[PDB]
RNA sequence: AUAUAUAUAUAUAUAUA
RNA sequence: UAUAUAUAUAUAUAUAUA
């Protein structure tokens, strides 16, 4: 599994 | 989306290098400012639409009165005219300028479309950046084949290592008006070193930026083409006179060339944050002058300007090696201070400056000397420490 | 010669025997030497005709070996039987391997015993197992053993290449063994007497096979060849896809560095953006449920290879993944019964539930593609679909037809299938309408032929009668026009060079972007092909009737829509047993002159439709819709950066929305790299299939040895160059015993390396790889007259079938219809284009083939003592080649390598010059008659008719213009400018540019006009002579690359080539066709 | 409603997208289905019914979804709308068909 | 431009369909501005006119 | 440019007796035809008079 | 090229046609005759016998118009083309004569 | 006693009582 | 004092593709 992209990570820190 | 009231995000500490790695510091310039003309390389649009180079040599052999077909070596005038070496010249151009990484023009001193072609970068690029053992002869190749045999005059006696360019000395020893006004901004073209929003950068002139100093260049070069060439025969000029018109027919083309550089570096040089600076490196990076030739007429019509995911991200890649490079100053000088204020005679700092050359990821330990790396702990030694670092060593 | 020194230790091999002897032959061009050849010979044939030896004689006539080259080698061999099985043996150490029967889901598809998978003798069809190649099974274990003798005493880095070529010949030979070698027949063909007691597919096991394990080099190719062996023993039938299958999802998974780029008018350049791979947690979940798939099959070696990769995903060793996808494909073809294949392929089911907003939308735009096609050939009334009768027959494709006919020409009777054979009997007895096309229902429905992929489930394909191409040509001729000044139709993007076509998938991507590959699972047999793809084109000719306003535009565009009419609603022929089992299928008919040029509009059309459904979610901008029948692509441009989840969204919102028009899909989609053809895109580096069947063929072909001999080399040279190194031991090993001949009995001729390496018609295989090498050698140049001389044969049906009252009335009444005129150079042109259109009848060109090489033989056992003076191209360059001077230069290492299987010697020459920038157009001027016949009619007349036409009268010009259909103020502006008298010195020059190739197998890679070869060729210019300058200025740029090639190193030439010496090869260049040129030597 | 097949006829013929002078990219009709026309119904009055804040979102290379962005302001109140894309509205309007 | 008088229906159906079920709201209205936002496509807006 | 079928042949008969060879006084062309002529003579009159 | 001047700058959506432009940039008598017709050839919109139907200008039907514009095709054949070289003079006076 | 559609590139070969 | 114009020959076989 490859790292997340960054901005799906910091629509989740908001979610 | 907007973000609540109890959002909160991690400055990071952009401000201007304080080692000055470009003073003195000749060998690792080289590499940090290699590191940017790569960087700057993947970012610059690349030129799509161009005008097919088929349908642009069978048009260039019609203009010429040649007989060379499209697979003849044709040494003179349509050598090198490629499209490969069409988007390159526009990608070592624009981020030849974005690292202040100087060119080194390479050419053959018999092919006279790249001499015509040739008079164009200097007329665009500042000389202050080609090298100067390659500017020299570039200058006095367009001198002594292009505008001596104009107005036929002696051509040029020039000696190696004349503190004056070729350029320099052919606007006092001409007398025409409209090659001695464009060959007097040529002389005096250089970036203009303004310091905008924190960062300095160096714009262009604002007559590169209109496209306005290629009509004061195809003013100059059409009237060179109604020179009668007394001195060479009647061939000579014909070759000549017809290879300087066909880029005084592509001034619709070339406006907007010079228009579309200027403007491609403008909103690239936004997205830096080092501070750069205008010194001359060791290595230079090559510049064909052939590529240049493959620029100035096979493009046409067709506006690339950067699209701004490709800002974004080269704004991000250049807040993140900043930011990375601020906060391994900030643990080297934390531990050289700490050293020396606890008395610590018998350690030797290099060590703890081949961390700091080592975490920066792009230089390398096996070949920086221990001359190179101690007189980098003497820059140092002498900074003010961070004031969260400062506190808690107190 | 290198291939001299294997022939000379294959004989010693195969013939063991004290009374084998080989007798050599040689020719020279020196008169002198010829009687020390015709001497030598002589003693030779006098001396081993009674018992005495031949050292005593290679002494005394050691001025023959040593200075003439050899011509070819008898072999006398008084060997009874086959000594195969005495020396399979000596290798059959290993267990046999047992077949098994549980891995497949058919019963003549399993690996079981003939006897039982076929009771009795009478119904054994061996067209499920044929190899078709003209070799055997008993030829090829002789051509490994002969490897696995020369090579036993190894150094120790060889040694490893020859025990990995042997385990894995004691899988092979230890199951051959234990049934026997089969026995064939003289035609090549296993009977089923001698495969009674042997296992089905063993022949086409053992083929594929021994293909392998001369393939093997390294230890990643062991594992890879140690698992597929032992497992297409088993399964025939699911193992070319599970290996084959995770190569379109592992393209998406690794970065992009530096790519390629294409821009828009088709030329090449560099880009260095850097995007990042972004797949979701679906394709690592679809990835391990392809790595599932692959280890219930048996095999374990290559899941472990994978799995050891994607840890990785880098570039660098994606080379290991393409070399897996590719050794896929050598297990062998997947043949299966004419009935399977047709049965699940032409099952289908539909649904009326299906979403009919969707479809009213995809007609309409089938509709204003075929208005946007034919609105300008036919508002101007064009001159193609005007003779859309004479147009589709003049130039009629002479393939086959559905049934086998009893043609009558004249005296000899035959039976034959071939298309224009005919339009010659129906033209003769009346029964042939211009007008009706017949009808293809519940009665006379549509035969059916096959076609075999080397992975894929065997396809069925539909032959539609011969009114189905006329009333079909003219107007699809004038949708292929549009096709190549589109950009969205891949009849654009296709050049000679790869980087150039298929690099405009490069061109959009970048980390705003997002690419998306999708293939329909079937393209024919759609739902949403029956109905709306017929009745959106019938619309379209509803609209173009209105356009124009002859009786004769309106009446081919109501035959092109008569042809779509009675295609709504067919019927395919399939017999099994003794039923004839006729099936309803609507769809489409894959197998018209239709089927590529409306697989483009009804692809593009559809997904036109399916980007706009899924614009109601996510916001984008499209870029480029490349579509090439089903495989299609198109890139999606963003707002936002692509992440992990509108990625997932989309391939999840364009496989639900296909599947609303009931098309069953699968979408993936991906920001790095696609898979359209077959050529990959990976990482910026474009990869290729490489998989090709050297020793199986998917049907036997109208060739016999000496040809194929020349396509066993031909699918090695682009197996190599594709990235699988097949031993080149092994290749010529096997050239020597197809192109082996038997004189009598226990005598067999073998020609030397001289007679199959040198340009001619016997031409089997260069001498070194990938290169042409004219050679300008006179023992050389000399043998090229000596092959030149018989390839001009006649064959007597031909001649038979031209005299006919059949023949004859089929040209009388083209001619009639053609010219309203009476000249007889081109019912003379007409019937010598006919009598060519019927060589590809089969026992026509095999009588002229097979007296090609039956005049051979007379002239290989004899010395050659045939001296003519024919200008050849050889003799152009023995002219040219004395006044070369290489001199030894250096040249870095610039640009970048776009191919990474290349070989070494090949890469070397793409690093230094650069890939081809632009394809180079240099074929001269077209004369200016046939830019004015061209024109008026339809009629293309040759270029040796076109000079003929001008060296007549000044009144002879004008009758023939006339003739054809020119107006009479348009011909006598040609005639009186005399502009005929130019067009000479145009159609002899046309000859000088399509002599020497630019384009071969490998030198289409390189860039011609690169600044790094126009450095190293300094040859001064001459102002005239034109025809000189550019076969001088090609010449140097090819002598370049064939020594860059060879030998690793750059030379730099000089050609001052004296004016003395340009008008004497000015005139060779104008002589080398049969026509009168005004310049000769002498 | 109007039919899909022709309302898109009458738009692809007036706009004709594929006749500009521009030819970088492929211009078609997109977006103009039944099923969007019915999703902005449903979305224009829920998220006026609750208070939910809108947010509007588009590409800016084709006008025929921006010329319909003026009708889309002059009924749905302009508070509604976060304002960091009513602003990405107003000026792309501007900037491009108004000025 | 043109399609004028089928788009003063419109809005008259918007405003009514909004005006006649806004009646059977009981919570009230209150009207800030929320952190996540419902998207809305000028694309889909293109569609309804 | 028109004529009937039968003119061809009844013009193809005399060719040979009357020679009118360069009549017609034109210097060719390359992409010069009659056919557009014919065609460019009524793409001027039909999208006048429509 | 004919007199020689500089080719003009047009840029793409200038109001004026650059025969409209080069009217007034030209300085020749005959050849700017010919260029007041091209930009003031227009149809004329009369109505006869109930039927408004633009018949064209009264010196096209005489045919009038070619007597300007082979008098202007001569004055710029006989000019000297002083930038370009003497082939391209050569290439438009040979094609320019077929005229 | 004998079955192999269509299109696109590319290469090889061929024209004659 | 003077150094011409113009982009899709045909047929069969062979491979890559659809
Ligand atoms: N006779 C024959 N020999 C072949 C054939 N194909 C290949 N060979 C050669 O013959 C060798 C194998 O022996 P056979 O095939 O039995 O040929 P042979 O020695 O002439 O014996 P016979 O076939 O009985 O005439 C191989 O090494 C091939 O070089 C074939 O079709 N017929
Ligand atoms: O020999 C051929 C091959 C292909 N075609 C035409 O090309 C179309 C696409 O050819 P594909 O091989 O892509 O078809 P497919 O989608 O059915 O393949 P699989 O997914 O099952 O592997 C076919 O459906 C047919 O129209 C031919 O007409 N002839």
């Amino acid at each position: 599994t490859k790292e997340e992209h960054q901005k799906e990570v910091q629509y989740e820190i908001l979610q | 989306r907007n973000l609540p009231s109890t959002a909160r995000y991690i400055r990071p500490n952009l401000l201007q290098d304080r080692l000055n790695l470009h003073d003195n510091f000749e060998s690792l310039w080289d590499t940090i400012t290699t590191s940017n003309y790569i960087l700057a390389r993947s970012v610059v649009p690349d030129l799509k639409e161009l005008v097919s180079t088929e349908a642009q040599i069978q048009k260039m052999s019609q203009d010429l009165q040649l007989e060379a077909l499209t697979i003849q070596s044709e040494t003179q005038f349509l050598t090198g005219i490629n499209s490969q070496a069409a988007n390159d010249c526009f990608k070592t151009l624009i981020a030849a300028m974005l690292s202040q990484r100087t060119m080194s023009l390479d050419f053959v001193t018999t092919n006279y479309m790249s001499l015509i072609s040739g008079m164009w970068l200097l007329t665009v690029v500042p000389n202050d950046m080609f090298i100067r053992e390659s500017l020299v002869a570039c200058q006095l190749a367009i001198i002594n084949t292009i505008i001596y045999p104009a107005f036929g005059m002696q051509r040029m006696h020039y000696r190696n290592g004349d503190p004056q360019t070729p350029f320099q000395i052919a606007e006092q020893q001409i007398q025409n008006f409209q090659v001695a006004n464009w060959l007097h901004f040529v002389n005096n073209n250089q970036f203009r070193q303004v310091v905008i929003d924190g960062v300095l950068n160096q714009v262009l002139n604002d007559n590169i930026r209109n496209g306005h100093v290629v009509n004061q260049l195809m003013e100059a070069l059409m009237q060179l083409s109604r020179q009668q060439f007394p001195t060479m025969p009647v061939d000579y000029k014909r070759s000549i006179q017809r290879g300087i018109l066909l880029l005084s027919n592509r001034l619709g083309q070339l406006v907007d060339l010079t228009r579309l550089l200027a403007y491609n570096y403008e909103t690239l040089m936004a997205c830096i944050t080092m501070n750069m600076q205008h010194v001359q490196t060791l290595t230079t990076e090559k510049l064909q002058l052939t590529s240049v030739t493959s620029l100035c007429m096979l493009i046409g019509n067709a506006t690339v300007i950067p699209s701004p995911q490709t800002l974004f991200h080269y704004y991000n890649v250049n807040v993140n090696f900043h930011s990375n490079y601020n906060e391994r100053i900030n643990d080297a000088v934390a531990i050289i201070t700490a050293a020396n204020r606890l008395n610590l005679y018998q350690k030797k700092m290099k060590s703890i400056v081949e961390d700091f050359l080592k975490r920066l990821q792009i230089f390398d330990i096996s070949r920086v000397p221990d001359d190179q790396m101690y007189r980098l702990r003497d820059r140092l030694r002498l900074l003010p420490v961070e004031i969260r670092r400062l506190d808690i060593f107190n | 010669g290198k291939y001299n020194l294997i022939l000379s230790e294959y004989l010693s091999f195969i013939y063991n025997s004290q009374s084998a002897v080989q007798i050599p032959i040689y020719y020279s061009s020196n008169s002198e030497l010829e009687n020390r050849c015709i001497e030598f010979h002589s003693k030779c044939l006098e001396n081993s005709k009674n018992g005495l030896s031949l050292k005593k004689l290679f002494v005394e006539y050691s001025d023959v070996i040593e200075n003439a080259t050899l011509l070819s080698i008898l072999s006398y061999s008084y060997d009874k039987y086959n000594a195969v099985e005495r020396k399979l043996v000596k290798y059959a150490k290993g267990k046999p391997l047992e077949a098994d029967l549980t891995v497949n889901e058919l019963d003549y598809e399993n690996n079981k015993i003939t006897s039982e998978l076929f009771p009795t003798a009478e119904e054994y069809t061996d067209l499920l197992m044929d190899p078709a190649i003209l070799t055997s099974l008993s030829s090829n274990l002789n051509a490994v053993m002969f490897w696995l003798e020369k090579h036993e005493n190894d150094v120790a880095e060889k040694l490893k290449i020859y025990k990995r070529r042997l385990d894995l010949f004691t899988i092979v030979a230890s199951t051959v063994n234990k049934y026997g070698v089969p026995r064939h027949n003289a035609k090549y063909r296993y009977e089923y007497e001698v495969m009674k007691d042997k296992p089905y597919y063993l022949v086409t096991w053992a083929n594929s096979s021994i293909e392998m394990l001369m393939s093997v080099f390294s230890h990643e190719d062991y594992l890879i060849a140690r698992e597929l062996i032992v497992l297409s023993y088993s399964n025939r039938s699911t193992l070319a896809k599970l290996v084959s299958s995770p190569m379109s999802i592992l393209v998406a998974l690794v970065d992009i560095n530096g790519t390629f780029i294409t821009n828009e008018e088709l030329e090449l350049e560099f880009s260095n953006k850097y995007v990042r791979a972004i797949v979701p947690d679906q394709t690592f979940d679809e990835l391990k449920q392809m790595l599932d798939n692959m280890r219930k099959a048996g095999l374990t070696d290559i899941p472990k290879m994978i799995q050891d990769w994607l840890v990785d995903c880098s570039i660098e060793k994606f080379p290991l993944m393409a070399k897996i996808y590719s050794w896929s494909f050598h297990v062998g073809f997947r043949k299966q019964k004419m009935l399977d294949a047709a049965l699940d392929q032409l099952k289908t089911e539909y649904t009326e539930d299906v979403d009919d907003e969707m479809y009213r939308e995809y007609t309409m735009l089938i509709r204003d593609e075929v208005v946007k096609m034919l609105e300008e050939p036919v508002k101007h009334d064009d001159h193609l679909l005007q003779d859309s009768e004479l147009a589709g027959l003049l130039s009629m494709s002479s393939a086959s037809n559905g049934e086998s006919r009893q043609l009558k020409f004249g005296r000899k009777t035959i039976f034959s299938t071939k298309k224009n054979m005919h339009v010659m009997d129906d033209m003769a007895n009346g029964r042939y309408t211009p007008g009706i096309i017949p009808p293809v229902n519940v009665d006379k429905p549509i035969p059916l032929g096959r076609r075999d992929v080397p992975g894929r489930r065997t396809r069925i394909i539909f032959i539609l009668p011969y009114e189905y191409f006329i009333a079909q040509h003219a107007v699809v001729e004038k949708m292929l026009i549009y096709a190549k000044h589109t950009r969205e139709y891949a009849e654009f993007y296709s050049q000679s060079n790869q980087l150039l076509s298929y690099g405009d998938v490069t061109r959009f991507l970048s980390n705003n972007s997002m690419v998306l590959y999708t293939d329909v699972s079937q393209w024919d047999s759609s739902q949403h092909n029956t109905q709306p793809f017929r009745k959106g084109i019938i619309m379209g000719l509803d609209m173009l009737a209105n356009m124009t306003n002859d009786a004769r535009v309106i009446q081919t565009l109501n035959l092109y829509k008569q042809t779509q009419i009675n295609l709504m609603d067919s019927y395919v022929q399939i017999p099994d047993g003794n039923v004839i089992k006729k099936i309803q299928y609507g769809a489409v008919a894959s197998g018209e002159k239709q089927t590529k040029a409306a697989n483009s509009i009804a692809n593009l059309a559809l997904i036109k439709t399916v980007l706009s459904r899924i614009s109601n979610k996510y916001s984008f901008a499209t870029k480029i819709i490349r579509v090439d029948g089903d495989d299609n692509y198109a890139v999606l441009q963003f707002n936002t950066e692509v992440t992990k989840q509108m990625v997932q969204d989309v391939s999840n919102d364009v496989r639900e929305t296909y599947a609303r028009m009931n098309t069953k899909v699968k979408a993936l989609v991906s920001t790095v790299g696609i898979e359209i053809a077959k050529r990959y895109i990976a990482g910026g580096k474009i990869f290729f299939r490489a998989g090709i069947n050297l020793l199986n063929n998917e049907k036997k072909g109208q060739s016999t040895q000496w040809d194929q001999a020349a396509v066993l080399y031909s699918n090695y040279i682009v197996n190599r160059l594709r990235g699988f190194e097949t031993d080149r031991e092994f290749i010529l090993t096997k050239i020597m015993q197809m192109t082996s001949v038997a004189i009598t009995g226990s005598l067999r001729l073998f020609p030397s390396e001289r007679v199959l390496t040198t340009n001619s018609t016997f031409k089997v295989f260069d001498s070194e790889d990938f290169i042409i090498e004219y050679g300008t050698t006179d023992d050389e140049v000399y043998i090229q007259r000596a092959f030149m001389s018989l390839s001009s044969q006649k064959s007597g049906i031909a001649d038979e079938i031209a005299a006919s009252s059949t023949f004859k009335n089929y040209v009388s009444r083209l001619s009639e219809q053609l010219l309203f005129s009476k000249n007889n150079i081109v019912s003379r042109g007409i019937a010598l284009t006919e009598k060519a259109k019927l060589n590809s009848y089969a026992p026509i060109s095999l009588e002229k083939r097979r007296a090609q090489i039956s005049a051979l033989l007379t002239m290989l056992q004899k010395p050659v003592t045939f001296k003519s003076s024919k200008i050849t191209i050889n003799d152009i360059l023995r002219d040219i080649k004395p006044f070369f001077t290489v001199n030894e230069a250096h040249l870095p290492i610039q640009y970048q390598k776009f191919m990474p299987t290349l070989p070494d010697n090949v890469q070397y020459i793409i690093q230094c010059i650069g890939s081809r920038t632009y394809q180079i157009e240099d074929d001269g001027s077209k004369s200016a008659i046939s830019r004015l016949i061209s024109k008026y009619s339809v009629y293309k007349p040759s270029i040796e008719e076109l000079y003929k036409v001008i060296s007549l009268h000044e009144n002879e010009i004008q009758l023939y213009l006339i003739s054809l259909g020119i107006p009479k103020i348009d011909a006598d502006t040609y005639v009186g400018s005399k502009i005929y008298s130019q067009d000479k010195y145009r159609i002899l020059e046309s000859y000088v540019y399509n002599l020497l190739s630019i384009n071969y197998g490998c030198y289409q890679l390189f860039d011609f006009n690169s600044p790094d070869l126009e450095k190293l060729i300094r040859i001064p210019f001459k102002g005239k002579i034109p025809a000189v300058t550019f076969i001088l200025h090609l010449y140097a740029k090819l002598e370049v690359i064939n020594h860059a090639i060879k030998n690793g190193s750059w030379i730099s030439l000089f050609c001052n080539y004296p004016k003395s010496e340009m008008i004497k090869l000015w005139k060779k260049m104008w002589n080398i066709t049969s026509l009168r040129s005004p310049y000769t030597n002498a």
